C-alpha cells in the first residue's frame, strides 16, 4: 500500500513503450481480471440441466453397506462386471450391495437424474 | 518433543488450523505460516497446509466463509501446496471456485 | 452510522417484509440476491448526495512537471496504487481514510501558498480548467506547487466482498428515503401491473420525504455569511 | 543547469532544505514522510532514558578504552 | 412517559386490532413480529422530532491538540470509548446519561468562557464549520478550549433488549400520529390492493394530525423574543 | 471508470433482472444478446454527451498545400492512414490515443501562433468555415500553418472486441439515466402492450434524472467568466 | 460547510501559528538528531542489553587501570 | 494568526501523539545524538568488554 | 519551551488544582473527576464524627507515645 | 508567462520522461560526441 516510503519515485526513467505513447487525457484500464476466484458453495435454488446420459445399473455407481464388524469393498473389473471382496468375522455379518435411485454422494454438478419408476 | 521434530528430521511438514477457523480467530492464522519456517525450520517450498474443518452441514456456509479468508492468507504467505481437509465434506457441501461478481 | 448487515435486517423487517426475497425467519436477505440490493443501495446514496450537500471532503494534489491533466482516480493516490504502473502518485492521503474516488463537483481550489486559484475562468490567464467533471487541468505546473481541492463528495461505494466498504454514514432522517428508493427499484423490476402501482407509490414517498427535509432544513443545507462586498466597494 | 527539484525526486531520507522552511505544507510533509524515524525512537524510549542517565559512565570507559584492550 | 409494552397493548387494542400479528387475547403483538413494529416505531419518532422542535439537548466537547474534526459519535464518548484504538475521549457524558448519537441539527455553540461561536460563516476566520451534519470542525484548537453544542435531538432508539431503552417520551397529543404512521407502514407492507387503500387513509390521517398541532401550536413550537436590534442600531 | 462487464452485471442485477436474456445466475447477459446491449449503450452515451457538455477534447490539424477541406476522419490520422491512397496524413495523434472521430460540435480554433480564428463569419475574409459538422475548411493554407481545434466530444464507441474500448468514463450520477435508456430500448423492442407501458416509464424516468442534474448543476455545466467588454468599450 | 485546509491566511501556552503546527516545526528543525539515533538503534540496544555490566566496570575506577 | 492546524490533521491526524511524545523528550535525545561517536567506539568491542567482566575476580587478589 | 497542558492528557485526580480558578468549567470538572474521593468520605461520615468527638482524647495519649512503649 | 506546457503534453506526453532523463546527462553525451571519430578509429582496427 504505502510503498511510497521506500522512495525510488523519480520520474526520470529509461523504460518507455513507443507503442503505448499517450498524453494525460487518455485513461484506460488493463486487461487483468479474475484475481482470486474465491471459494464458494453451489446454489441449490437453480437446477442445472443434465448434459449426459448414464446407463442404468452402471457398475461404477453401485454402493455397499454392511455391519461395522466386517470389512468389504467394491471394485469393478469389466464393462458390465464388478467384484466385491469381503472379510467375514461374525455370524451376524450382513453385506448389502445396493443401487440408489437418488444420488446422495456425488457432487451437485455430478449427480444423476432420480427416477423411482423401474417398470 | 520439539527437540526431535526439527527440519532435518523430516523431508517436509504438514500443518492445520482447524481450531482457529471454527471460531472467528482469523488473526492467529498467519502465526501458523510463521511457525513453519522459523519455529520448526522447514523451508517454504516444503510446507503443506490443510485449510479448514466443517463437519456439521448447518455450519457449511459459515465455516466455508472463513475457509476462503484463510486461503488468501496462505496464498499471500506463499504456501506451495494447499489442500482442503476432507473430500467427504467438499462433496457433501458442494464447494466451488468462482470469481466473485463485479456487481458488488 | 451502522454496518451493512443492519441494513439487510432493517429491510427484511421493514418495507420488504412481505416479499419472498427475505429468509424464512425474516432476518436476512438471500445470498443469491444480495448484490441486487447493493446495486440499488449504491444508486440511492448517489441521488441523496446530489440533492443535498451533506458531505464535503478535500484532497491534496502535488503538481508533476510534464502533466497537465490530473484525474482524481484511486489508482493515482499514494495509497492503493500500483507502483509498477504509476511511478509517482500525486494524491496524498497518508493519514485518515483512503481516497474513495467520490468526486461529484469541484467547489474551490486553494494552493499551498494560501491564495485562491480561480476555477473555469476563461478570461483569467492563471485560472484552472475542468475538461471533465472528475479531471482537474493545470496549464502551468510549477516545481513545488501543491493544490488542495474542496469538492462535494458522495458516499463511498458499498461492497459485500472481502476487504470492501461495508459502513453507511448518512443522517438518520434520510433513512426512510433510502428504504423507499430501494423498494421502488425492486417492485418496478417485476414487470407486474399490481407491483408497478405499488412501485410508483414508493417513488412518490421517497420524493415526499426529501422535500420535507428541505422544507424544515434538517440537513442545514442553506448557508449564509457576513457581507464583505460592503467594504470592497468602498461604501464605508 | 536544468531544474531537478520536486517532491517525487526528493522522496528519500535527505537533509531538509532551508529555502522552503516557510512553506506550511512542506514542513508537515517533511515530518509525515519520515514517520518511521519518529516511530522507531518513540516505541523504545525507555531504553534511551536509561542510557541517557549513564552518559558519564560510558564516557569514562571510552577515555581509557585502549588501556582496557591490553588488559584482555 | 410509558413503557413500550403499553405501546404494544395500545396497538393491539387500536389500529391493529383486526390483524393476524396480535395475540389471541388482543393483549400483545406476536413475539416474532415485534421487531417489525420496533423498526417502524423508531422511524415514526424520527419524523415527528424533525417537523416539531420538541427536544433540545446539549453536549459537551473538549478540544484536543492536533485534532480539527470532532465527530459526534458514541465511540468518542468517555463512557463508551475503547482505549485500544482511542487515546482519549473528548465527548463527556455521565454513566446514566450515555451519549446516544441523537444529533439532528446543530443550533448554537458556546465556549467555556461564554462567547457565542458563529457556525458556517465562511467570511469569519474564527467561525466554526460543519463539513457533515453530525461532525463538528474547529480550525484552531486552543489549550483549555471547551465547547458546548446545543442541538435539536431525536428520541433515543428503542430496543427490546433489557439494557436498551424501553420508554417513550413524546407529547400525548401526538399519540394518534404515532399510531397512524405505524399502521401505514404495516398495511403498506401487504401488497393486496385492498390494504393499499387502507394504508393511504392512515398516512393522510397522520398528516392531518400533524397540521392540526401546528395550527393550534400545542407544542409551543413558535418562539419570540424581545427586540435587541433597536439598541444595537443606535435608534435610541 | 469501470469495465463493460460491470455494466453487464449492473444491468443483470438491475432493470433487466426479470428478463430472459440474463444468465441463470443473474451474473451476465446472454452472449448472443450482448451486441443488442452494446448498440443501445452507444446510443445512450451519445444523447448524454449532447445535452451535457461533459467531455472537451482537442485535436491538431496540419495545413497541407493545395487542400482546403479537412475532414476529421480517422483515415487521415497518422496512426491509421493508408499510404496507398493517402499521400500524407494531416491529423496528428499518438499511438495510445488514436483519433476516434468523436467530434460533435466545434467550439474554438487556435493557430500555432496563438491567435483565435473566427468560425462561420461570412463577412470576415480570414474566418474559417464548416460546410459539414465534421469537416473543417480553410480558404488560405499557408506554409507552416498548424491549427488546433477544441470541440465537444462524445464517449468512444464501445466494442466487445479485445482491441476495442471496454471502459466507460461518465459521471456516476448519470448511471441511472444510462440504465433507464437501455431499459427503454429493450422494452420498446417487445411489441406486447404490457411492455409498452413499462417502456414509457423508464423513458420518463430517464428524462427526470437528466433535468434533476441540470437543476442542481452536478456536472458544472454552467460557466461564467470575468467581464472584459468593460475595458474594450472604453468605459474606464 | 467545510474549510479548505490550505486556506491558512484569513498568551503563553497558546501560539499564534498554531499549537499543533509549532510542535511539527520544532521536530522538523531538529530532524537530523532524531535520524542519527534512529539509524543506530541496534547499536544502542546492544549497549542497553548489558548496560549494567559496563557500569560495574566503571565503578571500579582505579583498580582496573593501575594494573595497566 | 495562521490556521495551520488543519494541515497537520490532514497529513498526520491520529499519528500526532507520537510526534508530541518525542518533542517533549527532545533534549534527552540530543544528548545521545551528539555523543554517538562515543557509543560507537564502545559498540565495536562489546565482546571484549564482556570477557573482561567475566575475569575481573583475579584482579582483586592481584591488587 | 513547548506547551504541555490539556484536559484529556496531563490531568488526573492525583495532581493539584491549577491557577485557572476563574474558569467555571474547570472547577466543576475538578470536583467531578475526583468524585470517588468525596464519596469515600461521605458514606463513612459516621466514623469520622466519632473520631473527631474524641480528637483531644487522642492528642493527650500522643504526647507520651515513647513512655507507653516502656510498659510493653 | 507563456503556457507552452499543453503543447508538450499533447504531442509528447508519456514520452516526456525520456527527454528529461537524457537531458539530465547532456554533458556526458557532449563529451562523447565531440570525440566520436577517435572511437571509430579504434573500432576500425
Amino acid at each position: 500500500i504505502e510503498d511510497y516510503l521506500k522512495g525510488k519515485n523519480c520520474l526520470a526513467s529509461p523504460n518507455y513503450d513507443p507503442d503505448d505513447q499517450h498524453s494525460s487525457w487518455r485513461e484506460d484500464l488493463p486487461q487483468f481480471k479474475k484475481d482470486r476466484e474465491h471459494l464458494t458453495l453451489v446454489n441449490t435454488r437453480r437446477n442445472r440441466t443434465y448434459n449426459t446420459k448414464l446407463n442404468r445399473f452402471d457398475p461404477e455407481y453401485w454402493v455397499v453397506d454392511y455391519n461395522a464388524l466386517m470389512v468389504a469393498t467394491i471394485i469393478p473389473y469389466g464393462s458390465k462386471s464388478f467384484k466385491v471382496p469381503c472379510q467375514w468375522r461374525t455370524n451376524k455379518d450382513f453385506l448389502g450391495v445396493r443401487w440408489m435411485t437418488e444420488d446422495t454422494f456425488d457432487h451437485h454438478l455430478y449427480r444423476y437424474e432420480t427416477d423411482p419408476n423401474y417398470l | 518433543p520439539e527437540s526431535e521434530w526439527i527440519f532435518p528430521n523430516y523431508d517436509f511438514v504438514q500443518i492445520e488450523d482447524y481450531d482457529w477457523i471454527i471460531d472467528g480467530r482469523l488473526d492467529l492464522v498467519p502465526l501458523t505460516f510463521d511457525a513453519a519456517v522459523n519455529r520448526l525450520g522447514y523451508p517454504l517450498n516444503v510446507v503443506h497446509y490443510f485449510i479448514g474443518f466443517v463437519l456439521l452441514p448447518e455450519d457449511a456456509k459459515k465455516i466455508w466463509a472463513d475457509v476462503d479468508k484463510a486461503w488468501g492468507l496462505a496464498l499471500e504467505a506463499g504456501i506451495p501446496h494447499i489442500y482442503p481437509w476432507s473430500y467427504t465434506q467438499v462433496m457433501r457441501d458442494g464447494v466451488i471456485y468462482a470469481v466473485p461478481k463485479v456487481c458488488g | 452510522m451502522y454496518y451493512i448487515e443492519e441494513l439487510f435486517c432493517r429491510l427484511a423487517n421493514g418495507v420488504l417484509n412481505n416479499t419472498g426475497i427475505v429468509t424464512d425467519d425474516r432476518g436476512d436477505i438471500e445470498d443469491d440476491s444480495k448484490p441486487f440490493i447493493i446495486v440499488a443501495a449504491n444508486e440511492a446514496l448517489t441521488r441523496l448526495h446530489g440533492r443535498f450537500n451533506m458531505r464535503n471532503n478535500n484532497v491534496v494534489v502535488e503538481m508533476q512537471e510534464g502533466r497537465t491533466n490530473y484525474p482524481l482516480l484511486a489508482k493515482y493516490a499514494v495509497q492503493s496504487y500500483d507502483p509498477n504502473e504509476v511511478k509517482c502518485p500525486f494524491i496524498m492521503d497518508l493519514a485518515g481514510e483512503k481516497f474513495a474516488e467520490d468526486v461529484i463537483r469541484i467547489l474551490e481550489v486553494y494552493d499551498d501558498k494560501g491564495r485562491r486559484r480561480p476555477l473555469n475562468d476563461r478570461n483569467n490567464p492563471c485560472s484552472l480548467f475542468t475538461p471533465r467533471p472528475n479531471v482537474l487541468q493545470n496549464n502551468a505546473p510549477k516545481a513545488w506547487e501543491v493544490l488542495n481541492v474542496m469538492y462535494q463528495a458522495k458516499h463511498p461505494k458499498l461492497s459485500t466482498a472481502e476487504d470492501g466498504y461495508n459502513e453507511i454514514d448518512i443522517p438518520d432522517t434520510l433513512d426512510p428515503a433510502l428504504d423507499a428508493y430501494i423498494a421502488y427499484r425492486y417492485y418496478t423490476s417485476l414487470n407486474t401491473p399490481e407491483s408497478s402501482a405499488k412501485a410508483a407509490e414508493y417513488l412518490s414517498f421517497y420524493d415526499s420525504i426529501c422535500r420535507e427535509v428541505v422544507e424544515y432544513d434538517l440537513t442545514s443545507d442553506t448557508e449564509v455569511d457576513t457581507n464583505t462586498l460592503f467594504r470592497k466597494r468602498g461604501w464605508r | 543547469t536544468i531544474p531537478n527539484e520536486g517532491y517525487c525526486c526528493e522522496t528519500l531520507n535527505d537533509p531538509i532544505v532551508d529555502k522552503m522552511i516557510g512553506n506550511a505544507y512542506y514542513v508537515v510533509k517533511f515530518v509525515a514522510l519520515r514517520m518511521p524515524f519518529i516511530k522507531n525512537v518513540s516505541d523504545n524510549m525507555t531504553q534511551l532514558l536509561a542510557i541517557h542517565n549513564k552518559l558519564t559512565e560510558l564516557s569514562a570507559i571510552y577515555t581509557k578504552l585502549d588501556e582496557l584492550q591490553l588488559i584482555h
